[PDB]
Formats: C-alpha cells, structure tokens, sequence
RNA sequence: AUACUGCACAGCUGACGAU
DNA sequence: ATCGTCAGCTGTGCAGTA
C-alpha cells in the first residue's frame, strides 16, 4: 500500500498581519496588504452613450451596498459591505466628467455591414485605440480605463460575423501608460441579453449581483492602484527562492511554436514581484519543448533580475514546465545553474492528462489537499469537497494533477506537492478558492494568450496589468 | 482504481519475416477460429504460445520454437520494446472480448 | 507488476449496432447528472467482471 | 471578454515496422 | 508515397454557479 498525506488549506496574508483563508473575508476585516496612498482612483469610461450611463448608474448603486444571495451557504455567498467608510480597499472610486469619450453611431455602422472578419475588426481596434491615446495626450488621464462594449458591437466583433478582438486590442493597447479593462454590457444592467456563437436559441450567463462586484472592484483596484490586495504567507525558517514558469503557444497562422516565462519572486519588505519578459526567442521547430540557449537566456534574465532587487543571488531556483523535460534542457538549465553557482534546485513536470483517480464510498467526492505517492510520482487534488464553503462546488469528479521530478532535483516529493498547493490561491483576477493550476503556468499562459499578436519589431513590456 | 496483472510463464518467439500487416490481415480474415493474440514487428511473431493447435501454423509454419520465460522479457528496459509488450497485453485483451464486443475504432472503448 | 487502470465512459447507439449523428451531446448531459458515488460502483462492477 | 470549475470536439509533434 | 503501435501538446466552444 501507497503512503497518503492530507495538505491543510493554506492561509494569505493581509494587511496588519491579519492571517486568514478566505480573501473576501479577509479583505472586509483587515483591507489590503498594501494600503493606497491617495483617497480616490479615477476611472475613464469608453463607449456609446446607454453603457456610459449604465456603468455611472453600476457603481453609483454599488456604492451603497449590496445584499448577499443564500442563506444555506453564508460563507460561499458573503454581501459585499458597500464601498465608502466601510469599503473593504479602504478608498474610493470616482469617476471624472471629461475623461469620457463616445462613439457616434455612423462610425459603428462602418463597423456593421462590412465584409470580411480582418478589417472589421482592425477598423474597430484602431478607432478605440486612437480615441484612448487621444485621451491619454489631454490632462484627464484616468488611472484605469473601462471598454464597454455595446450589444451591436459584439455581432461583428464576437459573435458570428478571424483573430480575436481582445488579442489585437491588448497588443495596440501595450504601449500606454494606463491599464484597461473590458466589460460586456451585461456585468452593468441585468436586463439585457446576449446570444451564444453557433446557436442563437440560448444566452450568455452571468454569476450574481454580488458575484460579480467582489471580483470587478478587487481588479479595478489591483489595475488602478498598482498595490497587491494579498499574497501568501511566508514560513519561518525556509530558504529564499525564486519561481519561474514556462509555457508554449501557436501563433495565428502556420501552426509553429513558441516559448513564454513568468518571473515571480519575493520581496525584500511586504510585497510580491511577478512580472513576464522583454523579448521572445525565435520561432525553432513546431514541436514541444525548448532548445537549450533558450534554456540558458530565460535562466540568465530570471537570476539577472533577482540580483538586480535583492543585490544578491537566490538560494533555490524552483522551475515548473508544461511538459516532459528532455536531455538538452536539463543539460542547459544545469550548465547555467552550475556557471551561476546555485546549490538548490527543482525540477517539476505538471501533468494534466492521466488517469488514475481516487474513490471513496459516500455523496461527496475526496477532499482539497489529497496527496498520494505513487512510487515516485505524485497525485494530489486541488478540487474537491471543502469544509469552509460546506459544499463540493462543482458538477462532477475533480481532475487530480501528476507531478513528477526529472530525477535531479534536491528536494523530495510531497514537498514539492505542499508547495504547489501553497501557490495556487495566490490570483488577482478572481475572489474564488476552487483554482487547480499554480500561478507560474496561468502567468506564462495570459502572456502567450497576448504575445501571439505583436508584430515583428514592435515593443513589449514586463507588466503584469497589461495581460489580464 | 488500479489493478495488478499476472503475466504466464512460457513466451513463444517465431522467425518468420514473409508476412506484413497486409499479409496477416488477409490470412485473418480466412483463418477459421479467431484468437487474435498476435502482434507484426517485422522477422518476429512475438505471441503468447499456442503455435500449432490455433490454426496458425499457415504463419508459424513449425518454425525454431525459442522457449523464453517471460520475466526476463518485462525487465527489458526499452522502450520500443515496451511499446510492443503493451501491444501484446492490448491485443490479448480483445481476447475474452467477442462475449462483450465493444472497440469500435477510437474510442478505445469496450461497450 | 503490470497495471491496468480503468476509467468508465458510455458509448450510445441508435438501436443495436449503430452510430448516432448525436452521439457528442449524450455524454455532457449524461456527466453533467452523475454525482461522485456511481463511479467507484462502476469501478468495483468492472473488478467484478474481470475478476469472474 | 467580471469570474472559476467540469465536459466535449478538432488539430499536429516525437520514437518504432514496411508499400 | 501513408498506414498500424506508444507516450504527448495546444486551440475553441458550452453549462453551472451548491
Ligand atoms: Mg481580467
């Protein structure tokens, strides 16, 4: 028989050195871990005028208060204590009149009958991009900058009536000195209806009321503020480290490969450096895996960077991959390691696609933090039944993840497990607890989702709030 | 939801080399009783022994019978040749299979 | 020491021996209602199977 | 594309045998 | 010139919030 181990559910830090589990708790009691030091966040609205009036009317009644929605489940459904003298961000937003644009209906007709689906959406990237830097060159710069899309907008841009709107947006979007972020019409009024891609008889859904303020404003203020609401709690006791993450993506047309990296690495005082890169590194082959002086130039920027904060170099150089690691990429990643002169290292391959489960007998299925070891390789849950919500919030069997060392690293399993499940509620773009993947994939993975659409030539940036 | 196996003892290794995928699929169509336990790596049979009394032998044709014990064979630390040892576990899984038919083409089913 | 590792799944037909042209939406609606308890039952029938 | 989970489908990469 | 085996990786769409 196999050993077991059962993870606690790991614990974030707020502001104050507040502990907790729960970010929507703990954003109400203590705030966020770094406190803005202005009072208000300016925020600029873009679109016809029915969406400018429904997002002015959104956050004027969010302001007050919202309710929750169930009472079996208080804890899975938490009303959000209003925003002004008991806001949880401990600020507030305001929108400023002039720092608002509009777009005339004329020039969205251009947008409608028009053939093809390459122009129509050029047309559309570049008059909201040219009406943003028009913006951003007067003195009414927001600090965040909201697209909402009209309904009509989204019949020749989304659905039906090809590259993606949101790639090519974010792409034009990457040389500006404010993040934006793009909303759907139906987040602001619950009285408007949106039609699927392939079959117009069903609709879009939306979470809730109060679903969908905790995670909107806790975005809006990460974007606007820059601050971090949460991040982990640090042990006492471990060595310094530095996680990197790798992934792979096609591009539009011709079905080549690519590599993108993510950076995370700790903060001298309170805080969390997570950021991508500044270049990409050639287009070798349209299989899988990297070559190995791409090996060699992603190690060197990561170690460059820490010694760059910390004036000093990292004591564990933790690496997460996608997929099986090959000879060529071990033999660069340990030839730069070993020039670098680090002792510590990780080695982890993240598998998705097995087989193997776990079966207990009852109406509910295992519970988040599961490990099991399977003679050498390591299957845990990061879904399931947990005690906090008093539910298993899910439709079906939860999908465990394999992880496995490339036979090298200096660390023994369930260890590695512990710290995977430690990173994985670290996400400034939800409020849940039910998330699978760390964030060293899910960051390589929205940079990807980005980077398909820069054009040979153009800059890139590091920053974090132009990716999600 | 794993299982453990226990392999059988003897392995039966013929030599003959006149005969691709085509081939046996030919003489499978017309071979009378349907065992299907065979596998074609190219100059070697590679199945799990009955050689003559299988209506087989149109393929075997009595060849230089090498008796080797199995377990020498799992401890083969290749992988190519894993690759055809689970194609021989896979194949003799479709034995015991007419009962309950299944395997369509992809699914890799057995309804 | 081979193992062997089963995952259960469902296979529609028409009636008999046939495949259906809506073959791809049965299975999400038939996941979409199973609860966490048939699948080690499904589990320990397939044992039993091999096993007999 | 306020969000996450679960499922489905489609592509195309490596190692092995010959026509 | 594609056909068989073995292990994989990415995109593109729904349902459901317990
Ligand atoms: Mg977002």
């Amino acid at each position: 028989t196999f050993e077991t181990r059962i993870f606690d559910e790991p614990e974030l830090e707020f502001g104050d050195h507040h502990h907790h589990q729960d970010p929507r708790l703990g954003l109400s009691e203590a705030g966020p871990l770094q406190t803005f030091l202005g009072d208000v966040i300016k925020i600029g609205v873009v679109g016809n005028s029915k969406t400018i009036e429904d997002t002015r009317k959104f956050i004027e009644t969010v302001s007050s208060g919202v309710e929750g929605k169930g009472e079996k489940h208080p804890n899975m459904h938490p009303p959000f204590p209003g925003l002004g003298n008991q806001s949880p961000y401990r600020c507030r937003f305001e929108i400023e009149d002039g720092a608002t644009a509009a777009l005339t209906k004329s020039k969205l007709d251009k947008i409608g009958k028009e053939p093809d689906h390459y122009r129509a959406v050029e047309m559309a990237v570049d008059e909201i991009i040219g009406e943003l830097q028009a913006m951003d060159d007067g003195g009414s710069r927001p600090d965040v900058a909201i697209i909402a899309l009209p309904v009509k907008l989204l019949e020749r841009v989304w659905n039906a009536k090809a590259p993606n709107f949101r790639g090519m947006l974010k792409a034009k979007a990457m040389g500006l000195s404010f993040p934006i972020q793009i909303v759907w019409e139906d987040v602001i009024d619950d009285k408007v209806t949106i039609p699927q891609k392939v079959k117009e008889s069903s609709s879009r859904k939306i979470q809730d009321i109060a679903g969908r303020t905790w995670n909107l404003m806790t975005s809006l203020y990460y974007k606007g503020s820059g601050r971090i609401p949460w991040r982990r709690m640090p042990l006492e006791g471990e060595f310094s480290a530095c996680y990197v993450g790798i992934s792979f993506y096609r591009e539009a047309d011709g079905q080549q490969l690519f590599t993108s990296a993510a950076q995370m690495f700790d903060e001298r005082g309170r805080g969390f450096v997570l950021k991508g890169r500044r270049a990409r590194t050639e287009s070798r082959g349209r299989h899988p895996y990297m070559a190995r002086e791409d090996a060699k130039k992603i190690i060197e920027d990561v170690l460059a960077a820490y010694k760059l904060h910390h004036k000093t170099l990292p004591a564990r150089v933790f690496i997460l991959k996608t997929s099986r690691f090959k000879d060529e990429e071990a033999d660069g990643i340990i030839a730069a390691l070993d020039e670098a002169g680090t002792e510590l290292r990780d080695l982890v391959w993240v598998q998705e696609s097995y087989t193997a489960r776990i079966l207990r007998d009852g109406n509910y299925p295992v519970l988040r933090g599961t490990f099991v070891d399977l003679h050498g390789k390591g299957l845990l849950y990061t879904s399931g039944s947990m005690p906090y919500y008093g539910t298993y919030p899910g439709k079906y069997d939860p999908n465990p993840l394999l992880l496995c060392p490339h036979h090298t690293s200096e660390s023994t399993v369930a260890q590695l497990a512990e710290e995977i499940f430690s990173l994985t509620k670290v996400n400034w773009n939800s409020t849940q607890m039910n998330q699978r993947l760390p964030i060293p994939i899910r960051a390589a993975r929205k940079v990807g989702e980005v980077l398909k659409y820069v054009g040979e030539g153009e800059v890139i940036s590091a920053d974090y709030r132009k990716y999600i | 939801n794993m299982l453990p196996l226990t392999l059988p003892n003897e392995m039966y290794i013929a030599s003959t080399t006149y005969e691709p995928r085509k081939a046996i699929a030919v003489i499978l169509n017309g071979d009378g009783p349907k065992r299907f336990d065979w596998v074609i790596n190219g100059g070697t049979f590679w199945s799990f022994h009955d050689p003559r009394t299988s209506a087989c032998s149109e393929i075997v044709d009595i060849d230089q019978v090498e008796a080797i014990n199995t377990k020498e064979l799992a401890l083969h630390d290749d992988i190519d040749e894993q690759n055809r040892f689970s194609h021989l576990l896979r194949q003799t899984l479709r034995y015991q299979t007419d009962s309950d038919l299944g395997w369509d083409k992809d699914h890799k089913a057995l309804y | 020491q081979w193992y062997l590792i089963i995952t259960p799944t469902y296979y529609y037909t028409t009636n008999g021996y046939a495949p259906h042209q809506f073959a791809a939406p049965l299975l999400a609606g038939k996941k979409r209602l199973d609860k966490s308890a048939a699948l080690r039952g499904q589990v320990i029938m397939w044992h039993r199977f091999l096993t007999q």
